């Protein structure tokens, strides 16, 4: 995790119940950016032909 | 099409005329298929009176015509072959 500055204040309903407002700085800071690895495999499957 | 020339003619007509060696390729596909079948380059040059070695590019382009375009419809199906005897021969010591 990261230690992010927050505040407890209702901002135009964007924190109505469980909605979180985020900073463009964080995207610029690339915080919480995730890297995912996907695997693909193949086989020959020699046939009668 | 049921005819290679017909399918090739349709494929050529699909493309634009801006490509070079288009009319020559169409003429070859029209009635010069026999020379290509026998690979009779000299006979084809004698008959069609085409530019020497300039027809090689047109021949290559005609080779890039995707013969049997309907073959993509067919999907591969594995051939279930069940063998009777299995041999490993791992680290020598072959054992049937």
């Amino acid at each position: 995790g990261q230690n992010m500055r927050v505040a407890f204040m209702p901002w135009n309903g964007y924190n109505f119940e469980d909605s979180i407002l985020v900073s463009e700085r964080v995207v610029q800071e690339d915080r919480f950016t995730t890297i995912h690895i996907q695997e693909l495999a193949c086989v020959s499957r020699d046939t009668k032909l | 099409a049921k005819d290679l020339r017909d399918c090739l003619l349709i494929q050529l007509s699909q493309f634009a005329k801006e490509t070079p060696w288009l009319e020559e390729a169409r003429l070859i596909i029209s009635d010069h298929l026999d020379l290509l079948a026998n690979h009779d380059f000299r006979t084809l040059m004698r008959v069609t009176r085409l530019k020497e070695e300039v027809l090689k590019e047109a021949v290559n382009l005609i080779q890039s015509l995707d013969p049997r375009p309907g073959q993509s419809i067919q999907t591969s199906e594995p051939e279930y072959v069940i063998p009777d005897v299995l041999v490993r021969k791992v680290s020598g010591r072959w054992t049937v």
